[PDB]
This record gives C-alpha cells, structure tokens and sequence, in this order.
C-alpha cells in the first residue's frame, strides 16, 4: 500500500506540470523550427522537425487524453483497441519497438488509465531502447495485463521500484515521480495489483 | 577554430531543435543521450560549453553536474529544464552549473546565453 | 470548507488535464491541418500563416498552465509575479479581449499567484463577447489583494463559478469545464485569502485578499 | 461557380478559421454565423448543400441550437464537429447517426470525404 498520500491539490498540479512538460517539447521544437525559416539556409531540415513534432505533439494529446484526462463513473467504458491505437500512436517516436496482442474489450475507465500509465513505466524500464510487448489476458471482468520488456539496459525505474515496496521516498514526489505514483494510486482505485519480475532475459509489469 | 558544443540531452525533438539551431550558427555540436556518457566526454575532451538536460535516463541531470566537477572539469556547464521552478535553478547553481534555462526558448536567447557564459 | 463540493485527489487530477487537453486540442490540430494544406499545395501563405499562429497559441497556453495549474515545487516556495505577467501577456495575446498589468514585480506564495493566474482564467470567461481586462496589484507581499475588472458588450458572471462561489450544491457533476471554478476557489481557500464579485452595468470587479 | 454550399454554424469565431480555411482551399462557398455576434436566420436553411455545426465552449450552448435545428426538422444533412468530453453521447441522443458526428482533431481528407459523402446521399 501506498507510503505517502498526495492530497488533492498536490497530485493536480504533479499531473499537469507532468503534462505541459511532455507536450511543451514537440511544440517548443516547431516553433524553433518556424524561427528557423524565418531566416534561411536549413529550409528542408527546418520542415523535418516542424512536421516531426506537430506528429508527436498530437500523439502525446490524445495519450494524455486518456491517460489522465479521461474521467466520468466506472461505467464510461473504454476500448482497449482505442488504447491500442493511441498508444501504438505515441510508440512511434518513442525507442522501443512497441507490440499489442489480445482481444479488444471494453473495460471500466480507470481500468484502462491504469494499462496507459504502465506503459509509461515500461518505457522508462528501457531507457536505451528495446522491445515493449503488451498482451492482454483473461476476460473483460477480470483481464490481466502483461507488459514485457528487453533491452541493452533494462530496469525498474527507481522511484517505481520504491514507492510499489512500501518504502517512503527520501525525494518529496515531483512532476517526475508523480507519474509512477499515480499509476499505483490508479491500480488501487481499479483493484488490481501491479506485480514486478525480472529475469535474465526481460522484465515483466502485470496486473490482475 | 568553431565554437564546440557538448549536448548532453535524450529529449531527441529538443536536441534537434539545439542541433538545428546551433549547427545554424556554425557551431559543432557533440550530442549524447546518456548522462553517463557526458561525464565521460566533459571528462576528456575540451568544450566551450555542455549544455545539460536535468531530466535523463540513466542518472540525474544533477549527477552529470556534481561529478563533472568533482573531477575538476572546469567547462561551463549551462542547464536546461522542460520543469520550470526558481528551486531547480538555485540547486543547479548550489552544484556547479553557470547558468539556467527553461523550455522552450527562442534561438536569440540560447545562443545570447552561450555568447554570454564562455566571452567569445 | 465554504466549497458545496470536494473532489478526490484522482478526480482533480484527471480533470484539470482534461481542460489542459481541451484547450490545445485545437491549436495542435490546427498545426497538422496547416501542414496537411502545405503538401498539397495552393493555399501555402494561409497554411503557414496558421500554422505560426496555432504554434504560438499553444505554446503561449502550454505556458500560462505550467505555473496557473502547474506545481513549482515545495510548499514555501514563491512564484514572481513578474513572470505571472508574463505567461498572462502571452497567453492573451491571442484571447478575445485586451489585456493591462498594474503592479510591483514582487515575490508572493505560489497558491496565491496561482490564485491570480486562475483568476484571469474566471475574468476573460466573464466577457464572451470580448472586452477589457485589467489586472491591478495591491496591498503587501504578506497580504496582498487582486483586483480584475472586465467591460465588453455581454457581461456575466460565468455561472458554473457563480454556483460555486455562493455556496450552491451544483446542478451537474463537476466536470473538465467546470473543475477550474472549482480550482480557483480550492486556491483561494488553501491561501487563506477571499474572491469577492462587485457586479455593475458597466462592469464586473473580480477581486480576492 | 456551381460548386458546394456550405453554412458553417460557429460557437466560437478563432476556433473556426482552421476549418474555414480547409472548406475554402477545396474551392467550396463557405459561409458563417458567429453565435456570439448573431442568431442563426433560419429562413436561409434550404439554401446550403450542408451546414457545419462547430461547437467547443459549453456556456455558449451550441448543443441547443443543434436541438431547435432538429426538432424543426431541417432538410439540409447537419455535420456535427466537436472537440468536447461529453457531447457526442447528447448528439447521437438526438437521432444523429455516427456519419452525423466527427471529433477533433481531424485530417482535413476525412472532413472534406465525409461532407461529399453526406450531400451525396
Ligand atoms: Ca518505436
Ligand atoms: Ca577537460
Ligand atoms: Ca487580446
Ligand atoms: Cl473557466
Ligand atoms: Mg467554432
Ligand atoms: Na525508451
């Protein structure tokens, strides 16, 4: 169970802080990019990171969407293919090589925030790259979700590790950190637990 | 004799952005994604400047700073955050860094700041 | 406390990254539908034309939400009213009304800066149909007072804040449009300062201390 | 010009420029009511191929314009195009079919494939 609580206006302004920073990025790198025009001389590279970013600045929206935008009772449901799609969307330019497999069901909201939230996790599990297998088991009443990681470097990002132990961080939670918590605070919400096992090959996030 | 530039940052449509910027100016730009491998580049190779992402994967942006002068790398090190907040810039400053920056920014003010941090 | 509601931790979150989403929805698309009329070719000042306005619009409001709903840091820290000015300019460079700052670059509690930038947000949805908003700084950097004063054609008190700020058990539930009222009142309450609404025929005084 | 008509129903005037400029660059006669500048006159309704409905702000309650429109049982096919959480649960509540709707964001191919779609029909 989780070793510290957030209140209300903390987690809020974590989240949103953690969402300007991501989507501020691509938007940032096109206005760079129109700067550059207004110049001249790197015309044709200029373009490539203009229409690059505003890719992944709509990507990274309709991740957010519903990731950590999405909200009503547990009866606003979600298709997992809806899932699939932003998030095979936002994969691409992301490092790893990112697969879905299981059937499309309709699951409760915070159900499918949680599976978003834990690819982020498995992301940050291979930060120099790899492979991202998702694979959705069991029924639409009780699924369970299994994202697998390999890579050259392949981890439990720290603060993850930490904070799933029980073990209070020395670190107060930041913009950062915040999105590890919330994907715990998402599974105690939905009634599932996240378990962690690594072995010489790969390391797997689940959830049932 | 260009000015030569050491890009420490994994964010890669933000180091295009500096890359393009930059190499527009007719800087060399060394970049790398990993803070573990520009401790090692800041280490042995000259600079006039490394420009440093806080938020990397294999370390913090902090680490990079504190053990680049721990082992008395006097290059100036300029900062930069996507996570804006007076506390980053002072902590950047308490270990080691010249300067700070938050994203975005214009092409004007990072190439005004480099200008600025190394005199020439 | 005096708010007719209380939001979860998990339902604030999720909400107010609703607004965030909604606000850029947009601008972003706008961007990739502007570039889309680029490829195919004709129409290429108009393309590029919205393309730089979309990039600045959601930027200028990527910005203004880092610090109005955004964290910095621990609890004692303090936010420049300086830079509110300017994340505010920017962000209603591309808004319907126009858009004055009075007042001394001063160092206040974050909660209450973000209070004023929240403010702002409640000041420009009080004029739909366009206007002024004045922005007026006062008092002393440990009890300061917010003054903002909107005039246009239409002038009402936005009602889901309304409903909040009187007390009223709300009509819906609280929702991505209505979940910056209830913000900016939370704000209020945690900062220890009061919003009071002086309503006229020629104009609304949003003002908080 | 002989070409398509379109009346473009908006509920906010700078969300619109986006779609008008799409509308336009297909070489379509675009025009538009700003509902916070001026009612619709329902009398020029027959007059369009299509009527674009854009709604993003809720206090502007563009939603009730889209209800008097279909209980006054409007011959010209209504394009409905929103951002909004929410809305297209009350749209396809009022009889509008899933050809009726469109979320944003949107690539300007399937705006300008579903409104010959839909006057063709
Ligand atoms: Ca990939
Ligand atoms: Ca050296
Ligand atoms: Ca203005
Ligand atoms: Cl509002
Ligand atoms: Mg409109
Ligand atoms: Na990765």
């Amino acid at each position: 169970s989780l070793p510290v609580t957030l209140s209300a206006l903390d987690l809020g302004a974590l989240l949103c802080s953690r969402i300007c920073h991501d989507i501020i990025s691509p938007i940032g790198a096109i206005n760079n990019g129109l700067e550059l025009l207004e110049e001249g001389g790197a015309d044709e590279d200029a373009m490539a990171l203009i229409k690059s970013s505003a890719r992944n600045a709509s990507a990274r929206l309709q991740f957010a969407r519903i990731a950590f935008g999405a909200a009503g009772s547990a009866g606003v449901q979600i298709d997992t293919g809806d899932a699939q799609n932003v998030a095979t969307e936002y994969f691409r330019n992301e490092k790893p090589e990112f697969t879905w497999e299981g059937a499309r069901v309709l699951l409760p909201k915070n159900k499918v925030k949680l599976l978003l939230n834990m690819l982020l996790i498995g992301n940050g599990a291979i930060p120099r790259g790899g492979s991202l297998a998702v694979r959705l088991e069991g029924s639409d009443t009780d699924p369970r979700f299994v994202i697998t990681v390999k890579g050259r470097m392949l981890r439990v990002p720290p603060k993850f590790l930490e904070l799933h132990s029980g073990a209070a961080p020395e670190e107060p939670i930041d913009a950062h950190s915040v999105q590890p918590y919330y994907t715990l605070l998402l599974a105690e919400e939905a009634g599932m637990k996240i378990s962690i096992h690594a072995t010489a090959e790969d390391i797997v996030f689940s959830a049932e | 004799g260009s000015m030569r530039v050491l890009l420490i940052e994994d964010d890669s449509a933000i180091a295009q952005s500096i890359e393009l910027m930059l190499k527009s100016e007719s800087f060399n730009v060394y970049t790398t994604d990993l803070g573990e491998e520009g401790i090692d580049l800041g280490k042995l190779y000259d600079y006039d400047i490394i420009l440093l992402d806080l938020n990397l994967p294999d370390m913090s942006g902090y680490e990079v700073l504190r053990t680049l002068r721990l082992s008395k790398v006097k290059t100036p090190i300029l900062i930069l955050s996507g996570m804006a907040g007076i506390e980053d810039k002072v902590r950047g400053l308490g270990f080691g860094a010249d300067d700070y920056m938050t994203k975005p920014f214009h092409k004007d003010e990072l190439i005004a700041r480099i200008h600025a941090i190394v005199r020439r």
